């Protein structure tokens, strides 16, 4: 099978910027690339076929070009909307490969995150179970460390972290951690709180409530 | 309105059998070749088979060949993958997909349904709320132990969508998936609007409506 190395695999850029993905193949396919941009959750769209010719509806920022085994996707000026996994692929050759992607993550200021805390509920407390959420939302940097005390000491591993993609619109990411515990564990103490650190911080910030209050 | 909508999808124990179909909507099917396309994290996207609904004639990804079977029927426009002998190598996205001539590239593609190859039973969520004890305030829901994946959330029934930040699924320990729901909201709001979140898990059939309470 004809192989379709993509490079880079990753890659950070800001807005307005040039952004350069190539595509090597294994061998010669003449003008039998297209290119796809597949974003999270979304099935992928087609943007070039021809290796140069540009679909119906694509915005003219997006542009193809290459032949025969060196096949360049350009994006003229990087937008929000534009973060997504690129991939290119041969189509007159069974069975018809795809490269393995390029994931385009936007570069943006420096931005804080808004952190809020949750209690468990009085639902999930008959259940055995509670589960103490830490909420950080819309930051830039994707770096962020949240650290966990219970009746003021440092927890470990108790808790699972879970990040969104890069939001389309403002570039920004958001962040949950949940602390579990058994409800014997949480009915023996008082003071819940989470510490966050990240770059648009000065110092940690810290969110925090007391058990029956 | 050209539409491409799958079915037939969903948990499968290993070397079980699944049929998906494809009902193609708004174009002449027997004037374009149909395909399936599939999907994985970390593996990339991957060309299943194709046929050609004007004579039957299908041809399979070698890797694919004889134990999946590509058919067609005309009268209902919908194509059908029986897969068979499935594996977790298997556990993927499967999209449905147009393509026009001896030029294999999709203009067309459907939702994708996924398949998931594991000896896991269904269960379905726990829905619990995400309420606090300035000017925005946030409010959730947790969406705890639940397989297979995929759920959907909704607030307000769909009126409500800026600021809603629904986390991606993490696997817990029990081989369980737990998620969240997040919005921001006005603080002012919470006294004089009510906030439901809308949680559906298909596989299992629990739809939640949960009203949060500060």
């Amino acid at each position: 099978d004809i192989q379709m190395t993509q490079s880079p695999s990753s890659l950070s850029a800001s807005v307005g910027d040039r952004v350069t993905i190539t595509c090597k193949a294994s061998q010669d396919v003449s003008i039998g690339v297209a290119w796809y941009q597949r974003k999270p959750g979304d099935a992928p769209k087609l943007l070039i076929y021809s290796a140069s010719y540009r679909y119906t509806g694509v915005p003219s920022r997006f542009s193809g070009s290459g032949s025969g085994t060196d096949f360049t996707l350009t994006i003229s000026s990087l937008q929000p909307e534009d973060f997504a996994t690129y991939y290119c692929q041969q189509y007159y050759i069974y069975p018809y490969t795809f490269g393995q992607g390029t994931k385009v993550e936007i570069k943006r200021t420096v931005a804080a995150p808004s952190v809020f805390i949750f209690p468990p509920s009085k639902e999930q407390l008959k259940s055995g179970t509670a589960s103490v959420v830490c909420l950080l939302n819309n930051f830039y940097p994707r770096e962020a460390k949240v650290q966990w005390k219970v009746d003021n000491a440092l927890q470990s591993g108790n808790s699972q972290e879970s990040v969104t993609e890069q939001d389309s619109k403002d570039s920004t990411y958001s962040l949950s951690s949940t602390l579990t515990l058994s409800k014997a564990d949480y009915e023996k103490h008082k003071v819940y709180a989470c510490e966050v650190t990240h770059q648009g911080l000065s110092s940690p910030v810290t969110k925090s409530f007391n058990r029956g209050e | 309105e050209v539409q491409l909508v799958e079915s037939g999808g969903g948990l499968v124990q290993p070397g079980g059998s699944l049929r998906l179909s494809c009902a193609a909507s708004g174009f002449t099917f027997t004037d374009y070749t149909m395909d399936w396309v599939r999907y994985a994290p970390g593996k990339g996207l991957e060309w299943v088979a194709d046929v050609n609904p004007n004579s039957g004639g299908s041809i399979y990804n070698q890797r694919f060949k004889g134990r999946f079977t590509l058919s067609v029927d005309r009268s209902k426009n919908t194509l059908y993958l029986q897969m068979n002998s499935l594996r977790a190598e298997d556990t993927a996205v499967y999209y449905c997909a147009r393509n026009l001539g001896p030029s294999f590239y999709f203009d067309y593609w459907g939702r994708g349904t996924l398949v998931t190859v594991s000896s896991a039973s269904t269960k379905g969520p726990s829905v619990f709320p995400l309420a606090p004890c300035g000017g925005t305030a946030a409010l959730g829901c947790l969406v705890k132990d639940y397989f297979p994946e995929p759920v959907t959330v909704s607030w307000n029934s769909g009126a409500l969508t800026s600021g809603v930040h629904t986390f991606p699924a993490v696997l817990q320990s029990s081989g369980l998936y737990s998620l969240s729901s997040v919005v921001t909201v006005p603080s002012s709001s919470l006294g004089t609007q009510t906030y439901i979140c809308n949680v559906n898990h298909k596989p299992s059939n629990t739809k939640v409506d949960k009203k949060v309470e500060p």
